[PDB]
RNA sequence: AAACACAAA
RNA sequence: AGUCUCCCACCAAUUCGUAUGCGGAAAACGUAAUGAGAUUUAAAAAAAUUGUUUAAAUCAACUCAUUAAGGAGGAUGCCCUUGGGUAUUCUGCUUCUUGACCUGGUACCUCUAUUGCAGGGUACUGGUGUUUUCUUCGGUACUGGAUUCCGUUUGUAUGGAAUCU
């Protein structure tokens, strides 16, 4: 079980989660790149600021009084 | 003399001086706002963009790009002959006493 | 988890330039909660 | 040999829901969660479908075999690139990886569905009416 | 007469116009110098081989120089090629006092020879 | 708040002093008559321990206190006499000062040294060594002719 | 490069109707010379030109062109039904035009 | 260092 | 500077369809008129921020509770005494997108290729109906660059797919 039930809600757990889950990401990253998947070096790079954001609040909104 | 149009009545109310672009909630959002001529305007974005305008717009030959600009703020009259329904000889005074009669020319004309 | 953290290790060598920058100053959260928050 | 990919593929549409339900407001505005929401979609619509196997109780399908055939060939060949790309970009910033990773093993574990919907489909596929 | 020359017809897709140096008759030997060592630098990162250096009319003894400069200086293999470029031109024909800007525009083809230099990393 | 540094690049330089050979007059042969090598006993600990007794030696008790506070050898290997000295954009001319009054190495005699850029950091200061180690290859390609 | 008379106008579609901006043919590319700009001058349809500018004016077919604006319900059930269609061979994200249930909007360049 | 977090303190 | 909030895709609308003192896209946002209040209080004492961290003779400062936009008539006060201008208060009109959500019944049309029946849409009536998950849960959208193949006045004047980074 990748998710199970708890104190709060529902717990889920990223270390089984790509445990089970690895043949498949092998297999995706052949698919994505060929002979770059043999090598070890800087593929994707940084985030342009033009295109970051910022994160919002957890809370839905506060209503005027 | 046209009047504002009918779109929300909650945003109609608020500006009832100076009228509003189709595209105000988004420009606001993106760009800076001001009230100056009976009209609401952009004024700059949030982004620094002096040198981008330079490389993009300007005569540069290294432009991959473009730029768009809300306009809809240039007012427009439309004027039509109606002594007859035949060549404008009364537009034609018409538009050479209001500009230079540059405008009344062969070239802008045929 | 040894060999997880490795695989782990092994695909954020290729997005990230220090794979153990994470795993170091502990950003590598092991739990996700999930609930409507209260 | 359905029955298991579809409850592999009703399981994981549920964890989707479950963590997009409360990263809604957390992260509004991202060119991430652009991908993570139109994923969740022809996930959604790809479950109904395939649960209107069990909804009617007769012989497969007649022309929900043409609907898939259409919906298949949108995030296999066509949103597949840019979604890896994204989830990566998302782990490259540094700032959020924890669930950045998970959502890379997400997309990893529904695309194998999918090939395995795809190459089991095949033969009625090039049998009934197409390809 | 009056006539005005427009310049000439660029159609270069997307990568053509980053790896390429358009020297004009006002463009510094300096400035060029350090724009074609920019490109030689970013050109394996757009993904060419190759840089352009495209001068024609005036300019073309200071691109030939330009071409020699690195051709022994940095020891990188360059290519010269002899094109034909076609410019349109608007005159004014003959046919009471107007401008003289708003007159009759009629388009005329002028060929000039010009001088393509790439230059290897 | 940011702790201001100031690294310093050095280089160390044999000048041919032998007056019996007659020697050819041009830019890469003076280039490698000087950039031959250095000798085997060279060190990070050698360095520093020689330049800390020169500041003490040429500024004295307090001219070398008030150095010694962020007086460190970030980078430096032997082959090519490259190193990099950190310190503070205070003490930068007092390094630099001690670095110029260098006499000899206490076993290895005839050299000297000469700082080439002073930066306050060390990606422009990486830069810089990149820059002048491909403008050395020109020359010597030039010469090999 | 281009000359100083160029005014371009015709009756497009909703942008609403497209999903993604496609790009044009790009194939011709090459063979663009001076001979193009040259009968640009020459060949130009005045007739369509000023009847798009007269149904501009016009406040007449200013209006009828707001009579059937689909919403964006609208094109989105007209996106899901495009699912189905009779050629199961390619698949198509666009919807066709319709000559009735659709407006006609004039645009001038 | 800065900058980030329903962390951690 | 700060462990504060918000914008940085849209949606004739399960999408805060919010004409609510004014300005504002929003904001734990600015300000205006009146009345009251002090662990005996709506709430300060025995989310963020701040060394002291509002007041507690009067003033000054903080908190909360009311005042919807525009046009017309009458009364009062001021310069002015044909008349006109400003401020306050009472009557009262204009500002109009067949919309809380959800259940049942009736009436009409389409698909599943005869029917009773099975599902969706629209028009109407009746009702608090276990809407106790009192914090996110709706719809659509491949946004880097290069090249190649195929069909086209029988129909659409442009569409389909492929390889590499
Ligand atoms: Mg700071
Ligand atoms: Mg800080
Ligand atoms: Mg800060």
């Amino acid at each position: 079980t990748p998710s199970d039930l708890s104190e709060s809600g529902s717990k889920l757990n990223v270390d089984q989660f790509i445990s089970s889950r690895q043949f498949e990401v092998k297999q995706l990253q052949l698919a994505m790149h060929n002979s770059k998947a043999a090598s070890s070096t800087r593929i994707f790079q940084a985030l342009p600021r033009k295109l970051r954001r910022r994160t919002a609040s957890h809370n839905v909104r506060r209503i005027p009084k | 003399l046209a009047p504002i149009p009918k779109g929300r009545v909650k945003y109609t109310k608020r500006q009832k001086h100076f009228a509003w672009l189709p595209t105000h909630i988004w420009n606001a959002k993106r760009s800076h706002m001001m009230k100056r001529w009976g009209y609401q305007m952009v004024w700059a974005p949030t982004q620094k963009c002096f040198k981008l305008t330079h490389r993009l717009g300007g005569d540069t030959c290294s432009s991959d790009g473009a730029l768009c600009m809300d306009s809809s703020y240039i007012g427009t009259i439309i004027v039509k002959d109606k002594s007859n329904d035949s060549e404008g000889d009364f537009l034609k005074s018409i538009i050479g006493k209001l500009t230079a009669e540059r405008a009344n020319l062969r070239k802008y004309r045929e | 988890d040894r060999t997880q953290t490795f695989i782990k290790d092994c695909l954020f060598t290729k997005c990230l330039e220090d794979p153990e920058k994470p795993f170091n100053e502990n950003r590598f959260q092991d739990t996700l909660l999930l609930l409507p928050t209260d | 040999e359905m029955d298991n990919v579809i409850r592999s593929l009703e399981q994981e549409y549920r964890l989707i829901l479950l963590l997009n339900h409360r990263n809604k407001n957390q992260h509004r505005a991202a060119s991430w969660y652009g991908s993570f929401n139109e994923m969740k979609r022809n996930c959604g619509q790809i479950i109904t479908l395939f649960s209107s196997r069990r909804l009617q109780a007769k012989r497969l399908k007649d022309v929900e075999w043409v609907k898939l055939h259409r919906l298949l060939q949108r995030a296999l060949f066509r949103q597949l690139k840019r979604w890896y790309w994204q989830f990566n970009g998302v782990i490259a910033l540094g700032q959020f990886v924890t669930l950045g990773c998970t959502l890379v093993t997400l997309l990893a574990n529904v695309r194998a569905l999918y090939m395995r919907l795809w190459e089991i489909n095949e033969t009625e596929f090039i049998r009934c009416g197409c390809l | 007469k009056r006539v005005t020359k427009h310049p000439s017809l660029k159609t270069l897709t997307h990568k053509q116009i980053h790896t390429t140096i358009f020297v004009k008759s006002t463009t510094p030997y300096v400035s060029a110098l350090k724009r074609i060592n920019k490109f030689l630098d970013s050109v394996h990162k757009q993904g060419s081989s190759y840089v352009a250096v495209l001068g024609m009319g005036k300019a073309v003894e200071k691109t030939l120089a330009l071409g020699c400069h690195f051709q022994d200086q940095k020891n990188k293999k360059i290519e010269v090629y002899t094109k034909t470029i076609e410019v349109l031109d608007e005159v004014i024909t003959e046919g009471s006092d107007v401008e003289d800007d708003d007159k009759e525009t009629q388009l005329k083809k002028r060929a000039v020879s010009g001088v393509e230099l790439r230059i290897y990393v | 708040v940011r702790l201001k540094s100031r690294y310093i690049l050095f280089e160390i330089i044999f000048p041919p002093t032998d007056t019996n050979v007659e020697e050819s007059v041009s830019k890469a042969d003076i280039l490698l008559s000087h950039h031959r090598a250095s000798p085997a006993d060279v060190s990070i600990k050698s360095i520093l321990q020689e330049i800390r007794r020169s500041l003490s030696l040429n500024l004295g008790d307090y001219g070398s206190a008030k150095c010694n506070s962020l007086l460190q050898l970030k980078y430096f290997s032997n082959k090519t006499s490259t190193g990099i000295i950190r310190c503070h954009r205070e003490d930068c001319d007092l390094v630099i000062m001690a670095l110029m009054l260098m006499s000899k190495i206490g076993d290895v005699d005839g050299l000297i040294v000469n700082p080439v850029k002073v930066s306050g950091t060390i990606k422009k200061i990486e830069q810089f060594a990149m820059r002048r180690n491909s403008k050395i290859l020109n020359i010597i390609k030039c010469s090999q002719s | 490069a281009l000359p100083q008379r160029c005014t371009f106008a015709f009756e497009a579609i909703d942008p609403r109707h497209l999903a993604a901006p496609k790009k044009l043919n790009d194939s011709q590319r090459k063979t663009v010379n001076s001979d193009d700009i040259l009968s640009l001058h020459e060949n130009y349809p005045q007739d369509e030109i000023n009847a798009v500018f007269n149904e501009l004016c016009d406040p007449e077919s200013r209006t009828q062109s707001y009579n059937n604006q689909n919403t964006l319900k609208e094109i989105s059930a007209r996106r899901y039904k495009l699912l189905t269609a009779t050629p199961n061979s390619i698949n198509k994200t666009t919807v066709p035009f319709k000559e009735s249930d659709d407006p006609s909007i004039p645009l001038v360049i």
